[PDB]
C-alpha cells in the first residue's frame, strides 16, 4: 500500500554487529559472564548493484508529452545539489507517472 | 458522385483508392465494446454504412487537460486499395474461459 513491489522472497536482511572483545578478566575464576568490554566500532564501504528491467515507451501519440524537467528559471541554488554549506537536499518528491498511455 | 444541375451522376473511379489499416498494437483508443451501433446487420440481405471513428481523452469540463492526447490516424501504415485489390487479415484469440451457457 505504500508503493513498490510486493515480494514473497524480498532481498534478505543483511545483519551485522561488532564481535565482542572482553577487557582483562579477573585472575581468579568467576562463573559470571564477562560484562566489561573493549569499546570499539567498525567502518568500511558497502556497494549495492541492482539490475532493473525497463519497458520502453512506444507512444504513437502525435503531440508532445509531459516530461519531468528542471524549471529553466534562475535560482539561488541548483535543485538536487549541495548548498553553500555542503548539505544535499531533494526539494520535491518525484513520482513516475509522467508519460501517458490509453486505457 | 458529381452533383451538377440538380441531376446526380455517380460514376466509378477506377484509379481512386481507400486506406485500411488494423491497429494490432492497440496504440489507438479502443472504441469497440461500448455497445455502439454500426455493426454488420443481422440479416445478410441488407447493406450497411460504416460508422465514423472518433475518440475521447481527458477533460476538465469541455476543456483539455495536459495529458489529453491527440492521435493522428494518418500516422499509421495503412494499405491503399484500388478496385481489384483485397484486404485479408487473421487473428487468434487468447485463452479465455468458456462462456457458461447453462443454468
Amino acid at each position: 500500500l505504500m508503493g513498490g513491489f510486493g515480494l514473497k522472497h524480498p532481498p534478505p536482511q543483511i545483519l551485522i554487529k561488532n564481535t565482542p572483545v572482553p577487557a582483562d578478566p579477573p585472575t581468579t575464576f568467576n562463573q559470571s559472564k564477562l560484562n566489561s568490554f573493549i569499546t570499539q566500532y567498525s567502518t568500511g564501504q558497502v556497494s549495492v548493484e541492482i539490475e532493473w528491467e525497463l519497458q520502453k515507451e512506444n507512444s504513437k501519440r502525435w503531440n508532445p508529452e509531459i516530461q519531468y524537467t528542471s524549471n529553466y528559471y534562475k535560482s539561488t541554488s541548483v535543485d538536487f545539489a549541495v548548498n553553500t554549506e555542503g548539505v544535499y537536499s531533494e526539494p520535491r518528491p518525484i513520482g513516475t507517472r509522467y508519460l501517458t498511455r490509453n486505457l | 458522385v458529381t452533383q451538377n444541375e440538380g441531376t446526380k451522376t455517380i460514376a466509378n473511379n477506377l484509379t481512386s483508392t481507400i486506406q485500411v489499416f488494423t491497429d494490432s498494437e492497440y496504440q489507438l483508443p479502443y472504441v469497440l465494446g461500448s455497445a455502439h451501433q454500426g455493426c454488420l446487420p443481422p440479416f445478410p440481405a441488407d447493406v450497411f454504412m460504416i460508422p465514423q471513428y472518433g475518440y475521447l481523452t481527458l477533460n476538465n469540463g469541455s476543456q483539455a487537460v495536459g495529458r489529453s492526447s491527440f492521435y493522428c490516424l494518418e500516422y499509421f501504415p495503412s494499405q491503399m486499395l484500388r478496385t481489384g485489390n483485397n484486404f485479408q487479415f487473421t487473428y487468434t484469440f487468447e485463452d479465455v474461459p468458456f462462456h457458461s451457457s447453462y443454468a
